[PDB]
């Protein structure tokens, strides 16, 4: 089942994208301090989640 | 003043139904479209195998008027 693997794929390379715009790294973010989340996210990112969806 | 991300005035929805269409084309007619096509291409070959019967003993004909 060669494709359906790289069309999925395309899709988490836009999650990566927005865990790019999130805080900066593609994968293994930190980002979640004990004590809440830190460093909050750019204005401009919950309408590309929108999209997403 | 405050610029955080909330939905500007809500979102809109996004379905989760499962789209198949089941088509479909009723299989029994199908069946009467493989069976249809399948005696079309009998008589037709029938037909043409019959015509080349006819040329064939016209090619024995030769072999027998020509031989002595």
């Amino acid at each position: 089942a060669m494709t359906p693997f790289f069309w999925m794929f395309e899709e988490r390379e836009k999650m990566f994208e927005f865990y790019e715009r999130v805080s900066g790294a593609r994968m293994h973010a930190a980002y979640v301090r004990p004590g809440g989340v830190h460093q909050d996210l750019p204005l401009g990112l919950m309408d590309d989640i929108y999209e997403f969806s | 003043v405050k610029q955080d991300m909330p939905p500007v005035g809500g979102y809109g929805p996004i379905d989760y139904k499962r789209n198949l269409p089941r088509r479909g084309l009723s299989g029994y007619s199908m069946f009467a479209v493989g069976i249809g096509a399948l005696l079309f291409g009998y008589w037709s070959m029938m037909r043409w195998n019959r015509e080349r019967r006819r040329l064939q003993i016209e090619d024995f004909e030769a072999r027998i008027a020509l031989m002595p």
